[PDB]
């Protein structure tokens, strides 16, 4: 059931997607998804169903009643599906599939017709809506940046660096910034648009912040956009701040044994409403919760049989 | 006979099977 301000969810290897609640731990619901591994999981802004998007399908499993079943299931692409997402009053969703495309979905039982498809020379790894719901972020295998309005046709291709694949983009919902990280680490934010009025979409290299020698999986940005956690796959997430983009807060699941030898990486995380408490995916079997000031971790859930690559982490809107 | 209760199969699963949209 979700008939609460805050909920949760993981999902994983286990062929099963977790819900609880932070209060002591338990798992309220374990909603069975069989026959592929969950890419990524995302919860309508109306609260109401849950998607859950890995290898050809995307399944809805619901929120307020118990059922265990994807009872709204859409197919149709060859390959997996990346990320997903939906309108903020919940009208199209966006999803970007593995093999060359990133298209548009209609939620409705009707020939309304407001799906098209935006069709590159990379396999795709991240989409990004546009907080004015307007333009939307393509990040490839090529290191491409895919800056694609959906008032008009055309499409602005950025390069940072060739020969590296980017991994994750953001920006966060004041709209002050755009951060991208890549297979190396690099985590570049351009200045995104400035130009309210008729969507100019400039952009201008503001910094490069050199970290995370291994690979980077997901960096985010906080609804309070002074916060930036990004992860990855030495173990760690490190939070940084949009002031001068020093470091704020390291956190690490390391172990400090060499018997380990990287038992597991850091996956997905995200912020709350407040921006002071997050939820952290590591792939260690179970996830946790830590502060973004203390540093040690306040909670952990530890119900999964096998690693959990994705969670989901919605609360109210005061905070 | 065995087409009688493959019939009975069928239809058994068939009931269980149809309940969602794809």
């Amino acid at each position: 059931v979700g008939s609460d301000p805050v909920i949760l969810a993981t999902a994983g290897y286990d062929h099963t997607v977790r819900f609880w609640q932070a209060h002591s731990g338990i798992c309220t619901r374990t909603v069975q998804h069989q026959d592929s591994q969950v890419n990524a999981l995302e919860v309508t802004p109306d609260r109401s169903m849950i998607a859950a998007a890995g290898y050809q399908h995307i399944r809805m499993y619901d929120l307020n009643s118990n059922n265990p079943n994807p009872i709204i299931s859409y197919d149709g692409v060859n390959k997996n599906i990346a990320s997903v997402g939906f309108h903020e009053d919940g009208r199209w969703m966006y999803t970007g599939g593995e093999d060359c495309t990133a298209r548009i979905w209609d939620l409705r039982s009707r020939n309304l017709q407001c799906q098209r498809i935006f069709q590159v020379n990379a396999p795709i790894n991240c989409v990004c809506l546009h907080p004015n719901q307007a333009e939307l972020i393509v990040g490839d295998q090529s290191g491409a940046i895919h800056i694609w309005d959906l008032k008009t046709d055309h499409n602005e291709q950025l390069i940072p660096e060739p020969e590296v694949s980017i991994t994750s983009a953001h920006i966060d919902p004041d709209a002050s910034y755009m951060a991208a990280v890549n297979s190396t680490g690099n985590c570049y934010v351009w200045n995104l648009t400035g130009g309210i009025g008729d969507e100019v979409t400039q952009l201008i290299p503001k910094t490069k912040i050199p970290a995370h020698t291994r690979y980077a999986l997901q960096c985010r940005f906080s609804p309070d956009s002074t916060l930036l956690a990004t992860c990855s796959a030495d173990q760690t997430c490190k939070i940084w701040r949009t002031s001068n983009f020093s470091l704020m807060t390291e956190l690490s699941i390391k172990s400090g044994n060499p018997g380990e030898s990287s038992r597991g990486w850091m996956w997905g995380c995200a912020f709350s409403g407040d921006s002071q408490y997050i939820v952290t995916a590591s792939s260690d079997n179970l996830a946790r919760l830590w502060c973004v000031e203390t540093g040690e971790i306040k909670r952990e859930y530890g119900g999964h049989q096998k690693a959990v690559v994705c969670l989901a982490f919605n609360d109210s809107v005061l905070g | 006979s065995n087409t009688a209760q493959r019939l009975e199969r069928l239809r058994k699963e068939r009931q269980n099977q149809i309940k969602c949209k794809n």
